[PDB]
């Protein structure tokens, strides 16, 4: 979701643009700035929900040494769904 | 050792340089190589091993008239010593662990500390803070190449230290090239510094 | 206060050691700036001299006396041999850093120094 | 395997002995890569019980050091003492005892 | 254990054939004739040099490079902003400062190496709980200014969405090791 | 051999410190404070002499807060007030004590949670 | 009959069990203006009547290195007028005296 | 404690309240100390946060939908020894080996409440108190905080 | 200013001023130390090259990480200059050669290069615009130069009004054009110096002092339009401004003087150089039109700076021309020159 | 060119890494001990690694022990190769050098 | 199943020991050899 | 115990038995000889007995002592005496170390000795360069390891972790000259000291 500022910058991951008024975009001039264009806003929330059988349920990474240590949700709130910190893979009761 | 230990040159540029005797050494305090290279059967692999060199055979070489030629020849051949220990550290390695079995010195492994938590704590500690040695003090002094390095460290209960100190090898050697550079002229005095092992890291610190 | 002195005795033994270094500077300034190009003049270089023993006067206690010359013979040892280089010896004049204004009213128009 | 053994010959007389076995430059005899996976061994202490930390507290079997003669602490015929017995000959390396 | 190295003199009253092998070794100086033919055993050898660009030497799985942020299969920066990377970075070269993501998350603003800083000592890339940080097999990477060795976060999640192929192979070789 | 001096034993000049950390620099010794998060009173128990603080500003390119006063991050842990001043009189620099806090001894019962007469008989067991 | 030592600017100084009877019995005579009671002329008079001893009833110097360890005789020749010559600073020195001078002011309990 | 988990079970996970802006539960990490209803009964006066249920299903707060928003609401914080309600604004800002702490004084209400300001690179990311006796005890308000 | 113009630093070399400048002839003589002037003290500072990247290395320090940046450039373009002056709050001129090239001549150098700038530095909206003539040039000049560099200070104040101008007398320092100059007249036979030197009067200037004056003058609330005259004391005579060179620089000396008939021709003959000529028409005539007397303009003293005297700084810049036999010679040694008041 | 006095101003390199210890874990210090030798680097962290394990009345396991002593031998010929050789390169034989650090 | 990386049986001898193998015509083959080759030179 | 590195009770007996001996015969300047669990002793001594107690552990029949290791100097600025001044020493002939240190002010200096080991020619110049501690009876006192005009004495704890002065290049003078510290990162002192004593009965009673 890289959007240009009314100046001419991209936006990062953070609202950090440089204002118009401001000195410190001579850096940019016969170069450019390096900003990723894959928000991790974004493709997490282009992920589906896995609405799971059980109430307590187990997060990795896909791998469990491989990352996310092993952390355990409540999945009480059937309004919103559980997520786990380091991830942010959502869930669901199904019931 | 061929191209080298039967020349004239080689033979007629090293013989005779350095011929620092036996107990001057030790008022100068070398410790490492040039005393051994001198006669002084010395080493702390047979007088004080630390790691496995009790269960190790090997031979120390010792050499007399130490003169820049008999100390190469000493440093020369504990390369092949040492080659004879390879043969006997490749052969016999128990299959056992790694690191130390106590997580609050040595961190757990790095899945171990993903099923389980303490293991994530301690983890959390090491990497951040570290394990609050005791207060106390040492002097390791291991025969690296050059000789005897040594670490005197000073401990206090914090998970920092309080001033570690290091013997540099080489900066008693160095202060040896005074007297062994008498006689000898400007160029045998730049083979001196080759035969002390010098790398001015260790000293400069 | 009963305490041991070093390398003298009350003040009063203590500043002909003083002097004899004062007596080491004053023949030598004319010889380093021979040895090693340097732009100072002579008097530039031996005001210097007294500059940097101009303010250490305040001191009363005969070991840091007996102390300061020392490190003082130290850094003649070091210039009556070239060990220093020109840039070295011409390090004592600050001549890059602007000196701060020792006024109140300027020294805050730049800086919270008080 | 760049010799054409005529100068395997040369280059084994030249120098004195036979390098053809002793080469430095590796061609298959080396380990490969990828290896397959291991699977490392547990330590020990891993085995569920009798492992109480109290038990193996080696950071804490310390204790602090036995002062003698403290001039206002402790104040603590007779023969002679040495730090250690001396050490002496030791051996005289069989086998290669003069190169 | 010890061993002489240079102790052989004993004058055997050396006969007239022991006096020659002394005497053409000398008017002859053939023990260096040993040493010219010791070089001319090597002229004829295979000089072990390689083409670099296009031959570039061997490494390993666990060498360590050009540090990247890793990321999840389901994009979602890996990273957690824990700074227990900073906490043991000996040399001083690592600054996260961190908020909530306006998802709820948990996520960096910033992140920061000074590659001129920067040892590459490794214990950024196992103290990572989630394997975010890694140092890559990078080693041609160098720079013409001071200023592209400042990898903030920008230059150093592209970086991961670069090497991803060939760093998860390394990883995937290794995780059973550490 | 002895020798007499009454004079207050600066050592102001044997150490460098030219001259804008001597007179224009404070000092503060105290034993520092509890983090209150956690209950644990070790990190009391000496008498560090912090210094004040002074410029942070934000380097232009980066974002890192830079300085120039070096003299900052200057920890300096003893054992007991007395040693603290004999120190910073004597290198020129200017002390501010701040004396200890010990907390009060309390009298806590488990028994008066359970009082009949009494406003303490709490609820939630 | 020693060819070559192993050490090096250590002369053989050959008629051993002289020398080291020279200086031995020269420590004994250096010492007895000594206190009685110091712990130094106490102790070392112990060594040297043993080293003494293990010479004047040895003759064979190969087995006399095995009584008085410090093989390479002639190294011990080295410290037995090494000895000798301290004993001298210590008789100019007077370490027998009282408990020591200026003890200390609270300065070794270590962990700070 | 020990270095090695014996557990090799499952866990159990608790489910998440609301308290307010300033007070961040997650539960999941609660130990059952009470260490937070003996605060919000015998110094704030609330009676609020109890415990409902027994066993590992105990879980500490209200039962229903409340809103523990009072002066002295924000030393539950810097009195549960967990992690699992902590400052919401001070969420992820820190890490307190990061921090450098200056040990200065309350302004803006009368009684001269001490404080330690905790400082990152330059700018304020916590203000903790100190304990003094005659002030306050040992605890501050929410807006000083 | 803004937020980040404001200056929040101590001293210089990691500090902030709020002085991001540009200044455009920084790859000479005069602007390598004024970049180093504001570099360290901290200040970004914009370094438009036209030239080689290897002759711009020596100004990639007196730079703290990040305050020096470079860009490309010609000023036979558009666009080029509306990126340098445009994230600016300075700008100061330094360009002019010394003579004509085959594609900018005195006219397109020191007249259409401050008009495009300063023009397009006016659009950007930057406040200050110091900018260097040279002093005697008011009009009528026996020069080429000196006719333009006037014309240069008025199609500036009528584009950019408000600017600083500087008109600085002959500079001297190491690796400059004028002590040096005088000093390779040793490689002939002798110095043809014209009229014996005499009817010029001449007070050069240190470049430090210059560069010190105009960093100085880019902070004042002073000087949002008073010209300067960066002159210096020690208001010297050339025949005895040159006697000082070749007491100085041990060589010798001996006059060979000429009128301006030939003495303005040789230069014509050396102005046949496709390099760095060694004198043109007009490097012969400033040495001769230098003459003034201060009259009323600000100077240094009421900017800042407390200039230097040649007396002082004269081994730096000629302690190379001398002879083994002279090269120590103490200026203690040296009969300083005679100096005219008049 | 015979040498009667020589006085080596060692120095040039100083850094302060006995300073810098004091305010580093000592995980966060083991690879200062690499650059006081930068020849035999392992030799210097099995030093390290010892002062370290007395204080907390710690051993290895043997695996490490002989691994340890494996490699504290390999540096052994990581050296005598970086001495043999660079004390000829000051006399003039070039080329064991070379043929040493392809091995 | 654990393999952590031990070696098998034996791996055979090294040869460390020195080996620097004498030859050449040995010192009467030489001089008869040049001086033979210096009387030629001489008829 | 597998993990824990076996005490060796008996080389703890030889060296204590060995500090009251140096101690009984040597009662001046002698103080609280002293041996750690690590089997290693501690022989402190007041600063006017260095000599005397360093000619004795090298020329003795039973203290053979005759090669130096190190000489540190370490800073405790909560005493009078702050810097303690270290000896470590060995003996080829009995395979057995030693410790014996001092004390000092910043200006109370003590004897060298050079005379006995000339190892600590350096050792004390250094001591000298890192610290300030003077050293009576010294061939060429001076620098080893600072700069040459080097203001202070850095290993001192009262000197900061980057000083007070950095070199840079000055092309206005053409030399590299010192201008006072300035950061871009200001080193960032983090706070790693936990509560909680992990070795109690090992620790300070009030
Ligand atoms: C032109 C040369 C570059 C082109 C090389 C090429 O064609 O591809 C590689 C091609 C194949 O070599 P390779 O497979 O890489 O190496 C295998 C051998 O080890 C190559 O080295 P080797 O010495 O081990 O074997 C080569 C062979 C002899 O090789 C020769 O041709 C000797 C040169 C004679 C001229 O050795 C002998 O059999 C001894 C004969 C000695 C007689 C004297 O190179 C050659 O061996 C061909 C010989 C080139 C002759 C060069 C003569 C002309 C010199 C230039 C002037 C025009
Ligand atoms: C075809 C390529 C030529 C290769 C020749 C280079 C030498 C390599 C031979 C192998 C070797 O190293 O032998 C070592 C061997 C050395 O072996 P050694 O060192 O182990 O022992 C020698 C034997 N003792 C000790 C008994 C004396 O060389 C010899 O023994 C004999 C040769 C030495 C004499 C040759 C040099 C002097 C002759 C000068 C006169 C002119 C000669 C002709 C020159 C022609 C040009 C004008
Ligand atoms: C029949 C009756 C009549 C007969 C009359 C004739 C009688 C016989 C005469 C015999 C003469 C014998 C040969 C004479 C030359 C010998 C010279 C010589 O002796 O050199 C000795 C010298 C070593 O001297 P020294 O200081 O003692 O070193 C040993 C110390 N331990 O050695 C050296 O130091 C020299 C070392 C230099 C090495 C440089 C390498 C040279 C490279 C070789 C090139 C190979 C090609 C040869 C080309 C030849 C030219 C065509
Ligand atoms: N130094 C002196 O002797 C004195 C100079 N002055 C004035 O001071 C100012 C500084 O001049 P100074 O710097 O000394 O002379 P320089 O010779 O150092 O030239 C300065 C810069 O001008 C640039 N320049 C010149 N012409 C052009 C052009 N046509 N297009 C692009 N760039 C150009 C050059 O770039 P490049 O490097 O690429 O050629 C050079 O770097 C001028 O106004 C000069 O007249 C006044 C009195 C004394
Ligand atoms: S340790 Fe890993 S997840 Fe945590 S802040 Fe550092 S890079 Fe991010
Ligand atoms: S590799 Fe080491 S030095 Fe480099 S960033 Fe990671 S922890 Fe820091
Ligand atoms: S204080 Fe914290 S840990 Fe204790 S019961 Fe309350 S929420 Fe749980
Ligand atoms: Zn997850």
């Amino acid at each position: 979701g890289v959007q240009v500022s009314p100046s001419g910058e991209k936006i990062t991951h953070t609202g950090q643009v440089y204002d118009e008024k401001d000195y410190r975009r001579v850096r940019f001039v016969d170069r450019q700035k390096e900003v990723n264009e894959n928000f991790a806003i974004d493709l997490i929330a282009q992920q589906p929900v896995n609405e799971v059988e059980h109430r307590i349920i187990a997060c990795d990474g896909g791998g469990g040494a491989l990352g996310h240590p092993k952390v355990y949700i409540n999945l009480d709130k059937e309004t919103k769904t559980g997520t786990c910190g380091y991830c942010g893979l959502q869930f669901k009761q199904h019931h | 050792e061929e191209m080298l230990t039967n020349n004239r040159i080689w033979r007629n540029r090293t013989v005779d340089i350095g011929v620092v005797t036996a107990e001057d050494a030790l008022n100068y305090g070398f410790s490492g190589v040039m005393l051994r290279g001198s006669g002084i059967q010395w080493d702390l692999r047979k007088t004080q091993p630390y790691d496995v060199y009790d269960q190790v055979e090997f031979d120390v070489p010792i050499g007399s008239r130490g003169d820049c030629y008999d100390r190469y020849l000493c440093r020369v051949e504990e390369m092949r010593q040492s080659l004879r220990i390879i043969e006997q550290c490749l052969n016999k390695m128990p299959p056992g662990e790694i690191k130390v079995d106590d997580a609050k010195v040595s961190p757990p492994k790095r899945a171990e500390m993903k099923t389980s938590m303490e293991s994530l704590i301690h983890h959390f500690k090491l990497y951040t803070e570290g394990y609050q040695v005791p207060p106390g003090a040492t002097y390791t002094a291991i025969e690296a190449p050059k000789g005897e390095f040594g670490v005197y460290l000073v401990s206090d209960g914090s998970s920092r230290p309080y001033r570690c100190k290091i013997k540099a090898p080489g900066f008693a050697h160095l202060a040896g090239l005074d007297k062994m550079s008498k006689g000898h002229m400007l160029a045998d005095v730049v083979a001196i510094i080759g035969t002390q092992d010098i790398v001015f890291g260790e000293i400069d610190r | 206060t009963s305490v041991k002195p070093i390398f003298s005795r009350d003040l009063n033994e203590a500043k002909r050691r003083v002097r004899e270094l004062y007596r080491a500077w004053y023949r030598e300034v004319p010889n380093t700036v021979h040895l090693m190009q340097l732009d100072i003049t002579v008097k530039q270089g031996r005001d210097k001299v007294r500059e940097m023993f101009m303010k250490n006067a305040h001191v009363t206690d005969p070991r840091v006396v007996d102390l300061l010359v020392i490190k003082g013979k130290m850094e003649l040892q070091e210039t009556i041999k070239v060990w220093k280089q020109r840039t070295h010896v011409m390090r004592f004049f600050h001549e890059t850093e602007t000196p701060r204004p020792k006024d109140f009213l300027s020294k805050f128009y730049m800086g919270h120094d008080p | 395997a760049s010799a054409t053994r005529v100068i395997q010959k040369l280059r084994n007389w030249a120098s004195g002995q036979d390098l053809q076995a002793k080469l430095q430059l590796r061609y298959q005899e080396i380990a490969k890569r990828t290896q397959p996976p291991p699977k490392l061994p547990v330590g020990p202490s891993h085995k569920l019980s009798n492992n109480y930390y109290c038990t193996r507290d080696g950071r804490r079997e310390v204790v602090p050091p036995s002062i003698i003669m403290s001039s206002q602490k402790a104040l603590v015929e007779k023969k002679a003492v040495t730090p250690a017995p001396p050490m002496k000959r030791w051996e005289l390396s069989k086998d290669q005892p003069y190169l | 254990t010890y061993k002489y190295v240079n102790k052989k003199e004993q004058e055997s009253e050396v006969d007239m054939k022991s006096a020659t092998d002394n005497a053409a070794r000398i008017l002859m100086w053939t023990e260096l004739i040993r040493g010219l033919g010791m070089t001319l055993s090597y002229l004829f050898r295979e000089p072990a040099t390689i083409n670099y660009p296009f031959e570039k030497g061997p490494l390993s799985p666990r060498f360590r490079g050009e540090h990247a942020l890793r990321r999840y299969p389901s994009g979602e920066e890996r990273c957690i902003a824990c700074k227990l990377c900073e906490a043991i970075c000996p040399a001083q070269a690592i600054t996260i400062e961190a908020e909530p993501r306006a998802d709820g998350s948990r996520r960096t603003t910033r992140y920061d190496i000074d590659m001129t800083k920067c040892i590459y000592c490794g214990f950024c890339q196992e103290a990572c709980p989630v394997d975010a940080i890694v140092e890559g097999p990078n080693f041609e990477f160098s720079t013409e200014t001071h200023e592209e060795l400042l990898y903030n976060k920008e230059k150093l999640l592209n970086n991961g969405d670069k090497w991803e192929a060939e760093i998860a192979a390394n990883i995937q070789a290794d995780y059973l090791y550490r | 051999q002895l020798i007499t001096v009454d004079e207050k034993l600066d050592i102001t000049t044997l150490t460098g410190v030219p001259e804008e950390h001597i007179k224009t620099r404070k000092v503060r010794i105290f034993v520092p404070a509890r983090n209150n998060m956690q209950s644990g009173v070790n990190n009391t128990k000496k008498w560090k002499m912090e210094f004040d603080t002074r410029e942070r500003w934000e380097n232009p390119l980066m974002g890192w807060a830079s300085t120039a006063d070096p003299l900052s991050n200057m920890v300096l842990t003893f054992s007991a007030k007395e040693d603290a001043i004999a120190f910073a009189e004597k290198n020129g620099w200017s002390y501010d004590v701040e004396e200890k806090k010990v907390p009060k001894p309390k009298s806590k019962s488990y028994g008066a949670n359970f009082s009949w007469n009494k406003r303490t008989r709490v609820s939630t067991k | 009959l020693k060819k070559t030592t192993g050490l090096v600017g250590l002369a053989v100084c050959d008629t051993p069990h002289e020398r080291l009877t020279i200086l031995y019995t020269k420590t004994l005579d250096i010492l007895k203006h000594f206190p009685k009671h110091a712990a130094y002329r106490k102790y070392t008079e112990q060594i040297t009547n043993e080293k003494l001893d293990m010479v004047k009833a040895e003759p064979d110097v190969k087995k006399l290195e095995a009584l008085l360890q410090g093989g390479e005789v002639e190294e011990v020749i080295l410290q037995a007028e090494k000895e000798l010559s301290l004993a001298r600073k210590m008789l100019k020195w007077k370490p027998w005296e009282p408990l020591v001078e200026e003890p200390p002011a609270n300065q070794w309990k270590w962990p700070i | 404690g020990s270095d090695r988990s014996r557990f090799l079970e499952g866990k159990r996970a608790v489910e998440d309240k609301n308290i307010g802006p300033l007070v961040k539960t997650i539960m999941t990490r609660c130990i059952q100390c009470t260490r937070c209803i003996r605060f919000a009964s015998e110094i704030a006066g609330v009676d609020d946060l109890g415990t409902t249920g027994r066993g590992n299903d105990m879980q500490v707060g209200t039962y229903i939908e409340k809103m523990f928003m009072s002066e002295l609401s924000g030393n539950v914080i810097d009195i549960c020894p967990v992690g699992a309600l902590t400052s919401k604004p001070y969420a992820f800002t820190a890490r307190p080996w990061e921090t450098r702490k200056t040990e200065s004084i309350d302004v803006m209400d009368a009684v001269g409440s001490n404080i330690v300001v905790s400082t990152r690179t330059g700018e304020v990311m916590r203000i903790l108190p100190r304990m003094h006796e005659d002030i306050n005890e040992e605890w501050i308000s929410d807006k000083t905080r | 200013l803004h937020h980040a113009v404001i200056p929040h630093g101590k001293g210089g070399r990691s500090s902030v001023s709020g002085v991001v400048a540009t200044v455009f002839g920084a790859t000479g003589f005069l602007g390598r130390y004024v970049v180093n002037h504001l570099g360290r003290m901290g200040s970004q500072v914009i370094i438009p090259y036209r030239c080689d990247v290897y002759d711009i290395m020596h100004l990639r320090l007196m730079g703290d990480l990040g305050q020096l940046t470079f860009l490309e450039w010609d000023a036979r373009d558009k666009d080029s200059i509306r990126k340098a002056v445009q994230h600016s709050n300075v700008v100061i001129n330094l360009i002019g050669r010394e003579w004509e090239t085959r594609n900018f001549d005195f006219e397109d150098v020191f007249v259409n290069i401050p008009r495009a700038i300063a023009q397009a530095s006016k659009e950007a909206g930057v406040e200050r615009f110091i900018h260097v003539s040279h002093l005697n040039a008011s009009m009528k000049s026996s020069s080429k130069s000196l006719r333009s560099k006037a014309v240069g200070e008025k199609e500036v104040r009528s584009v950019f009004p408000e600017a600083i101008i500087i008109r600085p007398s002959d500079i001297f320092g190491r690796e400059d054009r004028f002590l040096n100059h005088f000093a390779n007249y040793r490689w002939f036979l002798a110095v043809p110096l014209v009229s014996l030197g005499f009817k010029t009067v001449k007070q050069p200037v240190y470049v430090a002092d210059v560069s010190k004056g105009i960093v100085n003058a880019t902070k004042d609330p002073d000087a949002v339009g008073k010209t300067f005259a960066f002159t210096g004391p020690n208001r010297y005579l050339l025949f005895h401004l040159v006697k000082y060179i070749f007491g100085m620089t041990h060589r010798t000396f001996i006059p060979y003087p000429l009128p301006l008939f030939v003495y303005s021709w040789i230069g014509k003959l050396f102005g046949l150089s496709p390099f760095e000529p060694w004198t043109t028409k007009d490097k012969v005539e400033r040495i001769h039109i230098s003459d003034v007397m201060p009259t009323d303009l600000p100077g240094l003293e009421d900017l800042g700076v407390q200039p230097t005297p040649l007396e002082l700084k004269s081994i730096e810049v000629l302690r190379r021309h001398r002879t083994y036999r002279w090269l120590s010679s103490e200026i203690e040694e040296t009969k300083p020159a005679k100096t005219v008041n008049y | 060119e015979m040498v009667r006095k020589c006085d080596p101003h060692i120095g040039l390199l100083h850094r302060g890494t006995e300073k810098l210890i004091e305010y580093k874990t000592y995980l966060q210090a083991l690879p200062y001990f690499d650059r006081l030798d930068y020849v035999s680097m392992m030799c210097n962290e099995q030093a390290y690694s010892i002062a370290v394990e007395k204080l907390l009345n710690i051993q290895p396991p043997p695996r490490a022990q002989w691994i340890r002593v494996l490699f504290g031998e390999i540096t052994r010929i990581l050296n005598h190769i970086m001495a043999v050789t660079t004390h000829a390169l000051d006399i003039g034989a070039m080329t064991p050098f070379f043929w040493m650090f392809e091995e | 199943v654990k393999q952590d990386m031990p070696p098998p049986g034996g791996y055979g001898p090294i040869d460390y020991k020195r080996n620097l193998p004498r030859r050449g015509l040995s010192g009467y083959s030489m001089f008869a050899v040049g001086i033979g080759a210096l009387i030629f030179g001489y008829w | 115990r597998p993990t824990v590195r076996p005490r060796s009770d008996v080389t703890h007996k030889q060296l204590s038995a060995f500090g009251e001996y140096v101690a009984e015969i040597l009662p001046k300047y002698v103080q609280q000889v002293q041996v750690s669990c690590l089997d290693e002793l501690e022989i402190c001594i007041h600063p006017d007995g260095v000599i005397p107690t360093l000619t004795f552990l090298r020329d003795h029949t039973n203290a053979q002592f005759k090669s130096l290791a190190d000489l540190t100097a370490v800073d405790v600025p909560t005493r009078q005496n702050r810097f303690e001044i270290v000896y470590n020493l060995l003996s080829l002939r009995f395979n057995s170390r030693i410790r014996v240190k001092t004390y000092a002010d910043e200006l109370t200096p003590i004897d060298s000795i050079v005379s006995v080991h000339i190892a600590a020619n350096w050792y004390e110049r250094e001591v000298w360069d890192m610290f300030g501690v003077f050293f009576f009876n010294h061939p060429d006192l001076r620098r080893i390891l600072t700069d040459y005009g080097f203001e202070g004495h850095p290993f001192r704890k009262d000197f900061p972790l980057t000083g007070y002065v950095e070199l840079r290049y000055d092309d206005e003078v053409k030399r590299v000259v010192a201008e006072p510290v300035e950061l871009a990162q200001e080193f960032r002192k983090f706070d790693l000291n936990s509560p909680w004593e992990a070795f109690p009965a090992y620790r300070q009673p009030p």
